């Protein structure tokens, strides 16, 4: 298994490698709260927009009928 | 599988290493016991 | 698991008894009931 056999080598002596220990410590994908997914963002209405910064949004005036 | 093989291989690497070692051990104590023999059977120079 | 590894080496130099010259010295010859061997000797006989 050539690709495995990294260990002892291209040598009959003189050059085999083992280990004495191990050892192992991994890590988590963390947990995982996507906006539209989380039961808050029924409150919210999102509109996508390009520049908030470049242009003025005031006077949002809506128009109601009764 | 993993690790199993290798030690697998490092065993039977370290019992024909350990043999081969024992080999050459005996030999050198050929050598030392012989040249210890000489010492116990030869007199100086002076006497001889 | 990721492992501590490490590495043997094999090189230990080889001794033959013949090459070396205390071989001149020595007359080397396999018997293999030496162990049962009690007492060797050998027998001169000079006359003047």
């Amino acid at each position: 298994f050539d690709n495995l056999r990294i260990y002892f080598g291209d040598d009959p002596s003189r050059y085999n490698i083992s280990f004495e220990a191990l050892l192992g410590i991994y890590c988590n994908k963390i947990e995982w709260i996507n906006f539209f997914t989380t039961p808050i963002a029924v409150a919210a209405n999102v509109i996508r927009f390009n520049d908030v910064s470049r242009m003025t949004l005031g006077k949002v005036l809506f128009f109601i009928q009764l | 599988t993993v690790i199993d093989q290798i030690l697998n291989i490092n065993a039977l690497h370290t019992v024909l290493r350990s043999l081969k070692n024992s080999a050459d051990s005996l030999e050198r104590g050929l050598i030392h016991a012989f040249m210890q023999t000489l010492l116990r059977k030869s007199p100086p120079q002076f006497i001889v």
